[PDB]
């Protein structure tokens, strides 16, 4: 019932910008918390950013403070990201993450920074 | 073979209550007087529990070490193990695999090889020496009464009366049918068994039991029990009663002998 | 076994002060934890203040930190909530809750509480 | 410990005071099920096994008896009618390194629902389709042993809450670890009630002249009435004498002769008769018959 998909990915250069999405179905975004994870090649999966269920407080990881901006749209049931200030270290496959009863992880999207 | 008689030995304090200069009667798991106890020498057979064990031992050097308690002494039922050593005693109940010939120049250990499914563990601080114990397993517990006294003879139980003080209670709560001793020279140890018996206990001015009588050994001590005195004056003292018990329980009933025609509704060709 | 009657509401200009109270009756000694709830119009009922009866430790939310205080009176068996430096985003329904199972921070609606009748605090 | 290996450790023959847990000033979700926390230290229960993990703090409300979820389904399940305490507190200041604490590695997938009070340990991966995995991770392998990411920039909901479970089960065994028992000082030579280590009663505690061996715990004399109780702190032996009682008798010479009477308080010390009856609560006409010039024993 709960399903997440990811789109909007592409290949960009260093210093570029892209806007990323994660659509949600089967549950409202006003009652559940969101997390975003990334998988670099040769590295373990690490947390990127999170929005609380009330929508009041937003947090980011230590390497991505000041450059990333995560947001949500309550009407369209889709979690968005304003992504800026690129380095080559952020080349990873991007997965959104939620706990609705059980965990449901989307198929992911490819972002290559070179 | 080689049985021994126990001369008025094996009486314990029944509770934690101090009583001074008063004759008190209890009903507990005691030793009946003048019962048979066993003596073995090398020799470690398997003996049953039978609802309470009086234990005694006479030694010159420390030959005996510990015991293996259990039900089947195998890898399906839980088994208790107490091993005393030179500086420590180890108390633990686990799932054990005892050897076929268990024994224990300064070190030898081939009694078990099994360390799975342990539940409890406990460490405390432990012919010339006479050491009397009580093993009992009542209501999921294990209580130990003890006394240490010196004697110098190599034949039988020494004379004297001694009252046994409780030491240690265990939270084990398993079923126990058999146990078996462990040794390393020769040494002696005695085993008696408890039976439910009513006693009359004599306390001194400071609460140490100096005499006792059994209320079923002989009718003089039974009059001592029902009179609550250790000196009985001359006369007739009515104590108890008796009844003759029935044996056969025969059955008598009249002649059944009617033979109603159900044979025509069981043995005819058209109903 | 725990009954709560609360009062002290009303209307005041922003920047003023108000003081809520919630009287407890019944099994007083079983009550371990007093929490003050708040439900804005168009919002879910959230937590504002906390008070342990045994220890006296207080907990506050980030939107009410430095402005709101909570105190306990064991003689009258009544918890108090004093409001200082009010802003017009505080117009909501206030509730007092008594707990008998221990203390839990932050406050949650789905746990077992003895709930009050609700009071109106309106600021502008 | 980890959530794949939170051991069911037997810590026995100890004490555990919980007032130091009460005034620690750091607890968040102190939840005692079954019994109230105010009556947790004075009375205990058996089977005092304990658990430990640092669980992620955003579904501690899912940790409840009769409530499923993610932790209750795949990590730690509570039985119905839980007797015990689950304790959660803030763990932001000490378990937080740079880049996330990748040491509390946790299981995300399991084929069946967890039984209550089960430590689940495994290496093999989740099975969800029909095509088997050949060791190399593929499209339906679904590696359950995932990572908690615990960064210092997380909020208090995302920062983990350290869980310890002081579960109390019911088996045929006495208790091993219980809370402490507070005790006041002793008073002497007074008709006072007392709370010793097991026995309570009414009498006068006096100094003794007898001696004890080190195994008697209390005493008794003939006709089953006690005489001594051990005080286990000071190591000096005290006794009991029952504080006094008796009947009263009134001596009169006749109402036609005079109005005066004499009252006989029998077998007492004749100094504490205003302490014996309530002279402050009765009449002033009764208060002149408790003390005066004609006091005679
Ligand atoms: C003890 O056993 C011996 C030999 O079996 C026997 O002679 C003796 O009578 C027994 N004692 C009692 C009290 O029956
Ligand atoms: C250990 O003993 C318990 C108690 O009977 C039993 O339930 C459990 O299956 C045993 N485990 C093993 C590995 O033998
Ligand atoms: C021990 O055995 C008896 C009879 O076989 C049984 O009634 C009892 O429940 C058993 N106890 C345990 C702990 O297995
Ligand atoms: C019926 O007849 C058979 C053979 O004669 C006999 O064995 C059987 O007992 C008879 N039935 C009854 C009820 O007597
Ligand atoms: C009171 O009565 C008794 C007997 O009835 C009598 O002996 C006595 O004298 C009386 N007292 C006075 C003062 O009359
Ligand atoms: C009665 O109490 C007084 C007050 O201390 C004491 O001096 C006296 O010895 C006591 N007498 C008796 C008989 O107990």
């Amino acid at each position: 019932q709960v399903q997440l998909v990811e789109s909007g990915g592409g290949l960009v250069q260093a210093g570029g910008s892209l806007r990323l999405s994660c659509a949600a179905s089967g549950f409202p975004v006003k009652n559940f918390e969101m997390e975003w994870y990334r998988k670099a090649p040769g590295k373990e999966r690490e947390w990127v950013a999170a929005i609380q269920s009330g929508g009041v407080e937003t947090y980011y990881a230590d390497s991505v403070k000041g450059r990333f901006t995560i947001s949500r749209d309550n009407a369209k049931n889709t979690v968005y990201l304003q992504m800026n200030s690129l380095k080559p270290e952020d080349t990873a496959v991007y997965y959104c993450f939620v706990y609705v009863g059980r965990s449901y992880i989307g198929q992911g999207t490819q972002v290559t920074v070179s | 073979p080689a049985y021994t008689n126990s001369f008025t030995r094996g009486v314990y304090y029944p509770d934690k209550v101090f009583r001074s200069s008063v004759l008190h009667s209890t009903q507990d798991l005691f030793l009946p007087f003048f019962s048979n106890v066993t003596w073995f020498h090398f020799d470690n057979p398997v003996l049953p529990f039978n609802d309470g064990v009086y234990f005694a031992s006479t030694e010159k050097s420390n030959i005996i070490r510990g015991w293996i308690f259990g039900t089947t002494l195998d890898s399906k039922t839980q088994s208790l193990l107490i091993v005393n050593n030179a500086t420590n005693v180890v108390i633990k109940v686990c799932e054990f695999q005892f050897c076929n010939d268990p024994f224990l120049m300064e070190s030898e250990f081939r009694v078990y090889s099994s360390a799975n499914n342990c539940t409890f563990e406990y460490v405390s601080q432990p012919f010339k020496n006479l050491r009397e114990f009580v093993f009992k397993n009542i209501d999921g517990y294990f209580k130990i009464y003890s006394k240490h006294t010196p004697i110098n003879l190599v034949r039988d139980l020494p004379q004297g009366f001694s009252a046994l003080e409780p030491l240690v209670d265990l939270p084990i709560g398993i079923n126990i049918t058999r146990f078996q001793t462990l040794l390393a020279g020769a040494a002696a140890y005695y085993v008696g068994y408890l039976q439910p018996r009513t006693f009359l206990l004599k306390y001194n001015e400071n609460g140490t039991i100096t005499d006792a009588v059994d209320c079923a050994l002989d009718p003089l001590s039974e009059t001592k029990c029902t009179l609550k005195s250790f000196t009985v004056e001359k006369g007739i003292y009515q104590t108890s009663n008796f009844r003759v018990q029935p044996t056969e329980s025969i059955v008598r009933f009249p002649n059944i002998t009617n033979l109603c025609p159900f044979g025509e509704v069981f043995n005819a060709t058209r109903f | 076994q725990v009954q709560l009657v609360e009062s002290g509401g009303g209307s005041v200009q922003a920047g003023g002060s108000l003081r809520l109270s919630c009287a407890a009756s019944g099994s007083i000694s079983s009550i371990t934890y007093l929490g003050w709830f708040r439900q804005a119009p168009g919002k879910e009922r959230e937590g504002v203040a906390a008070l342990i009866t045994v220890n006296g430790h207080t907990y506050y939310a980030d939107s009410v930190k430095g402005r709101f205080t909570v105190s306990l009176d064991n003689a009258k068996n009544t918890v108090y909530l004093q409001m200082n430096s009010l802003k017009p985003e505080d117009t909501a329904l206030y509730y007092c809750a008594a707990a008998a199972w221990g203390y839990a921070w932050p406050l949650h609606q789905d746990d077992y509480w003895y709930w009050g009748q609700g009071t109106q605090v309106t600021v502008s | 410990a980890s959530v794949y290996a939170w051991n069911r450790k037997r810590i026995s023959n100890c004490v555990a005071d919980y007032s130091v847990l009460y005034n620690s000033a750091s607890f968040s979700t102190f939840k005692c099920y079954g019994v109230s926390p105010t009556k947790l230290n004075d009375l205990c229960f058996t089977n005092v096994y304990a658990d430990s993990f640092v669980i992620r703090g955003d579904e501690v409300r899912q940790i409840a008896p009769g409530q499923t979820g993610k932790i209750a389904d795949y990590n730690y399940k509570l039985p119905d009618d839980f007797t015990g305490c689950v304790i959660a507190w803030n763990s932001n200041n000490l378990d937080s390194k740079v880049g996330g604490n990748y040491n509390y590695l946790y299981r995300l997938f399991r084929k069946s629902n967890l039984k209550p009070f089960e430590r689940d340990i495994s290496t093999e991966i989740y099975q969800a389709g029909s095509t088997p995995c050949n060791g190399v991770e593929g499209f339906n392998c679904y590696f359950p042993l995932q990572s908690y990411g615990f960064q210092p920039t997380n909020g208090v909901g995302y920062q983990p809450y350290r869980v310890v479970v002081l579960s109390f089960e019911l088996l045929h065994a006495p208790a091993t670890v219980c809370g402490p028992k507070k005790s006041t000082n002793l008073v002497k030579n007074k008709c006072v009630n007392f709370n010793f280590n097991g026995l309570t009663g009414t009498g006068v505690l006096t100094e003794s002249n007898k001696k004890f061996l080190p195994f008697q715990q209390f005493g008794r004399d003939i006709a089953d009435t006690t005489d001594a109780v051990r005080d286990p702190q000071t190591l000096e032996i005290l006794d009991i004498t029952p504080c006094s009682f008796g009947g009263v008798s009134v001596i009169t010479p006749g109402t036609n002769t005079s109005n005066q009477v004499a009252v006989l308080y029998q077998d007492v010390n004749c100094t504490e008769v205003p302490v014996a009856i309530h002279a402050d609560q009765l009449t002033p006409t009764w208060r002149v018959y408790s003390t005066g010039s004609n006091v005679f024993q």
